[PDB]
RNA sequence: AAGACGGUCGAACUUGACUAUCUAGAGGAAGUAAAAGUCGUAACAAGGUUUCCGUAGGUGAACCUGCGGAAGGAUCAUUA
RNA sequence: GUGUUCAAAGCAGGCCCGAGCCGCCUGGAUACCGCAGCUAGGAAUAAUGGAAUAGGACCGCGGUUCUAUUUUGUUGGUUUU
RNA sequence: CCUAUCAACUUUCGAUGGUAGUCGCCGUGCCUACCAUGGUGACCACGGGUGACGGGGAAUCAGGGUUCGAUUCCGGAGAGGGAGCCUGAGAAACGGCUACCACAUCCAAGGAAGGCAGCAGGCGCGCAAAUUACCCACUCCCGACCCGGGGAGGUAGUGACG
């Protein structure tokens, strides 16, 4: 499905997330909201998995898992 | 020696050999799939990852040197591994989030040299061959 | 799946004794449905353009057939992959040449010209002799020809001169010991010889001890023995390669001696 | 107690021969022992033997010679179809120029050279050279 | 033998039926209509029991419509429990070339036992023959129950 | 023809239960590596209390002790 | 077996005639089949066979009773064999 | 093939058998009445696992063995997942159908049409794998037919597997 990720840093880009979400199955694509007028990575991302099982697994784990000294928040989009 | 050898004892020999086969360390690790589960090689031969950070390692005695490794999270396997960076003054060209192709060392499944927790070596930096950079056949594109 | 029977057969999966190539063509001719089973058959095409070499395309083969210059068993065929078999006579009406198919003891189908006298009839062994409906008797030959009102003393494994001008039985030859036989299929392929003894076993599979002309003795199943006439009285000639049995050493001596000695 | 009788006899002779001793008492004595001894004797590997008769099971005194180097037993017996005979012969004999593998065939207890001519296989008893 | 009025339906054999003709009353057989018997060949003879019979079994190849074709096997009766079936244990050799001895193996097979065989017991050597599947497990039918030495009660004085 | 009676095959759905596989996690307690720091001196020569086994209890710790063993002890050897 | 220039391979080919010789001719062997099953020769080896308060052989024979069909033309009854 | 840190298992929604019937292209607990209480296991059943399709075959080994088999051929199986069906001798068919479920598409919002584990190609995935090409002339297949159609198949291109 599509899952939303929030509480991203501006030092956390698509590439940093790409390796992070591989133990929860292979991502199809990682879209990340950027605005270059203010900041870099706004704070919201949308990761798109190919399969429904893989997507749900991510939401469960990643929520409570630390990455760059912040608690990532993941939830169904 | 110490085995049965009658005229009907085929079954007993056949099963006894199978039962004892499992004891051996080299056999057991591979057949229980342990090798895949713990180490990222076994069920792959090469693997590409993204560079997490560049590490300096103040090598454990014997031998006094700074060994210098990179830490890589492999995309396919999803495991974090510290891998040696070979070649002279070649640490330099690695950059955080710049990838590398990692491969096993030579002991296979176990630590090499004077340094524990490293059993893998980098082969390409920037996916364009560390070897080619060291020789100066090819340039660093990144 | 598999929702029905194949209409194709690949080459390099076809029976060896048709003498096709290996992988240089990816499809074999495949016999049509007919009076004989596809293993033992010889599609018309293989005879016409691979042995007698009258075509170098498939386009020509179709065009040849449509001329209708070819009768097979006295009757006018036009099938491109006709399922001819054992002692089936091919009649070219444009040249007056009659060819019959009989095994070499090498195991290769023989190109065996016969006179139009011997192409009048063929000897067919009875497969079943049948009391049909409303108490009319019939004999059924191996090549699935049912002839009504047959001679009223015949019994199993008799041979029967079938005539191809007019159909029907044109006498018969009674099955007896010492009759000529050609043993077809197996490890005894294309050997000719008498009988000697037919051993009978109740229940399935009865073996027939054969002695060949050379004096080599062997058994095969009754199924693999085909009766081709009366003992020491051929009705068609021996084919090339003896048709009896020859050793690999003798065969080499013939191959080298005849070659570069003709022309 | 004794689950093979060949194995005891063969050892007994060899152990005597090592000493230089020219007598043994083998027992329980069987038909196969007699037959093995005669074939062995004929080729000159051992000397003559004498069977003493008792109602126990018999006892044989073999007068041996040191023309033998080893008489081995193939226990448990194996089938030999004349295309494992070749494999045995290269494996377990020092040359193909001498030594006999002795088998039991339906055409009698015989040396393997005779077996090869008959083309009758059977069960392998042992060997000597 | 056993009656066919034991169940709740009377049976007949093919083309054996009552003509009672002009004369009063039966048949009304005195053996429940003529008992038809036939051979099965392959070195077996129909016994007295077939002829004596009138039983509701029809899986018998001497009174039934079943045909015996194929393999003829032998086995030892490992179990007799309930009526009209027995279990035979069929010993066979499985050949091993890889080890230079080979191993016995067995299978137990449920097999129909006709009421054309009686005075039978466990331990009996029996000769069974192949048939079309009679019931889900049972492909075979007892053609002859042999008695046979190695079993004794053959040293007697009565 | 829609429709419709009753049945059979039966996808799917809903509510409880179950197991497997995977993953988050405050904290707790181990073993390993990890190295030249802190406190003892345990075993190694009878290591200055010979060692060690089973078992129970005790000692900050190595460890000690009772009870029965073993020698792989330091005894292959003690008597008219 | 065979002259793909060697070779990986392929199953081909080689001759005689000016091109009316309206042509001659060799081939694409043979070997292999987990097993089990089928056939058949052997009888060593390993198991296996029986007659004990008797049993097996040879129309050895009797008195008693039964049933099936040959036959006394045919068919029925009685009596045997 | 591996497993006992799987030792008892199979029927109340038949487990095995007898009898009789319904049903099926046809055998048969296939299904059902009635009636029996069976059937199977230490010779490993039962249960669990499995990048477990099977064979012909492949690689290395003195011999013995060990390892491999989706993959040019043969058999079976499936065509997004399930279930049902029509046509026809043969199909429970995705370049047929119908429903639902998971996916995707058009929409004027009422509706409507769909299945590349076909050939090319693209996306995703990864350490990993090619032309959106040309042709029915060959080799064969199909048809009412020599005549037509064929991503069967041939042909080139890509190609330091080797």
């Amino acid at each position: 499905a599509t899952i939303r990720v929030t509480n991203l840093s501006e030092d956390t880009r698509e590439t940093d997330l790409q390796e992070l979400f591989r133990p929860f199955g292979s991502i199809s694509r990682i879209y990340l909201a950027k605005d270059k007028t203010t900041g870099q990575s706004k704070g919201f991302a949308f990761i798109s998995f190919h399969r429904r099982e893989d997507a749900a697994r991510a939401i469960a784990g990643v929520s409570g898992f630390g990455y760059d000294h912040l608690i990532l928040n993941v939830e169904w989009a | 020696m110490g085995k049965c050898r009658g005229l009907r004892t085929a079954r007993k020999l056949r099963s006894h050999r199978r039962d004892q086969k499992w004891h051996d360390k080299q056999y057991k690790k591979a057949h229980l799939g342990t090798a895949l589960k713990a180490n990222p090689f076994g069920g792959a031969s090469h693997a590409k990852g993204i560079v997490l950070e560049k590490v300096g390692v103040e090598a454990k005695q014997p031998n006094s040197a700074i060994r210098k490794c990179v830490r890589v999270q492999l995309i396919k396997n999803g495991k974090k591994i510290t891998a040696f960076v070979p070649n002279d003054g070649c640490l330099n060209f690695i950059e955080e989030n710049d990838e590398v192709l990692v491969a096993g060392f030579g002991r296979k499944g176990h630590a090499v040299g004077d340094i524990p927790g490293v059993r893998f070596k980098v082969v390409k930096v920037a996916n364009v061959s560390l070897l080619a950079l060291y020789k100066g056949k090819k340039e660093r594109p990144r | 799946m598999a929702r029905g029977p194949k209409k194709h057969l690949k080459r390099v999966a076809a029976p060896k004794h048709w003498m096709l190539d290996k992988l240089t063509s990816v499809f074999a001719p495949r016999p049509s449905t007919g009076p004989h089973k596809l293993r033992e058959c010889l599609p018309l095409i293989i005879f016409l353009r691979n042995k007698l070499k009258y075509a170098l395309t498939g386009d020509e083969v179709k065009k040849i057939c449509m001329q209708r210059f070819i009768k097979i068993d006295g009757k006018v065929r036009a099938d491109i992959t006709y399922p001819a078999g054992f002692m089936d006579v091919i009649s070219i009406d444009k040249t007056g040449e009659n060819f019959r198919l009989i095994y070499d003891t090498k195991g290769r189908f023989a190109v065996h010209r016969i006179t139009p006298e011997e192409a009048k009839y063929k000897l067919c062994k009875v497969r079943k002799i049948f009391v049909g409906t409303k108490g009319i008797p019939h004999l059924v030959t191996h090549d699935a020809r049912t002839i009504r009102y047959p001679d009223p003393l015949i019994k199993m494994n008799d041979t029967i001169q079938i005539d191809l001008e007019t159909g029907k039985i044109t006498d018969f030859i009674k099955f007896d010991t010492g009759n000529l036989c050609m043993v077809t299929g197996g490890a005894n392929l294309g050997r000719i010889g008498v009988i000697t003894n037919r051993e009978r076993h109740p229940g399935s599979f009865d073996v027939v001890h054969v002695k060949d002309a050379n004096g080599n003795s062997f058994a095969t199943r009754l199924s693999n023995i085909f009766v081709i006439g009366k003992g020491n009285k051929p009705w068609i000639s021996l084919p090339r390669g003896k048709g009896i049995r020859l050793t690999i050493a003798e065969e080499r001596d013939k191959r080298l001696a005849a070659k570069q000695s003709s022309g | 107690v004794r689950m093979n009788v060949l194995a005891d006899a063969l050892k007994s002779i060899n152990n005597a021969e090592k000493r230089g001793k020219r007598q043994v008492l083998i027992r329980p004595c069987s038909k196969v022992i007699v037959r093995f001894l005669t074939v062995m004797m004929k080729h000159g590997y051992i000397g003559e033997f004498e069977i003493i008769d008792d109602h126990r099971a018999g006892k044989i005194v073999v007068n041996l010679t040191g023309r033998l180097n080893k008489c081995g037993v193939i226990s448990p017996r194996f089938d030999v179809q004349l295309k494992d005979l070749e494999k045995w012969q290269n494996n377990l004999l020092p040359s193909r120029q001498f030594g006999f593998i002795v088998l039991t065939t339906s055409a009698g207890i015989m040396d393997h050279e005779e077996a090869r001519r008959k083309h009758t296989g059977g069960k392998i008893l042992g060997f000597f050279f | 033998m056993a009656d066919i009025q034991t169940e709740r339906a009377y049976q007949k054999q093919p083309t054996i039926f009552q003509n009672k003709k002009r004369v009063l009353l039966g048949e009304t057989g005195k053996e429940k209509l003529p008992r038809y018997y036939k051979n099965i060949g392959l070195g077996f003879k129909t016994p007295k029991e077939a002829i004596e019979g009138t039983y509701i079994d029809k899986k018998c190849p001497f009174t039934g419509n079943v045909s015996i074709r194929g393999r003829i096997l032998s086995g030892v009766v490992t179990k007799m429990k309930m009526q009209r079936t027995i279990v035979i244990r069929r010993d066979y050799l499985h050949y091993i070339r890889k080890y230079n001895r080979f191993e016995k193996r067995h299978k137990n097979m449920s097999v129909h036992l006709s009421p054309c065989f009686r005075d039978v017991q466990i331990g009996d050597i029996v000769t069974v023959g192949e048939c079309r599947p009679l019931s889900k497990t049972v492909r075979f039918n007892v053609l002859k129950v042999t008695k046979a030495a190695g079993t004794k009660k053959q040293f007697q004085k009565f």
